[PDB]
């Protein structure tokens, strides 16, 4: 019982961590396209000037 | 933290070729209009009076 109990609080900490790891992702993939957006807008900015 | 970073370098590279841009620019108009201009109107001076 003491083991099952450990596997759910570890099956617990497998959730928890799953969802700092697809917030993670999402973070990820967040910068990724933030990055794109930012240089893209920059780019323009500074082609203007030139 | 690789793409925060990438966008930090990317901030960093876009206020700099920006001011220096900028700095171009305004550099370049200066010399236009207070070199320039001033041989426009001292050439018209002289074409005129002289």
């Amino acid at each position: 019982i003491t083991l099952e109990k450990d596997i759910k609080n570890l099956k617990h900490d497998i959730n928890e961590k799953t969802q700092i790891n697809e917030k993670l992702e999402l973070e990820l993939s967040e910068a990724n396209s933030k990055f794109e957006l930012s240089k893209q807008e920059n780019e323009r900015l500074l082609v203007a000037q030139r | 933290d690789l793409q925060l970073k990438n966008l930090e370098k990317l901030s960093q590279d876009t206020k700099e070729e920006s001011r220096l841009n900028d700095t171009k620019l305004m550099d370049l108009q200066i010399k236009y209009e207070n070199e320039i201009k001033p041989k426009i109107d001292k050439t018209d001076i002289f074409i005129q009076e002289e």
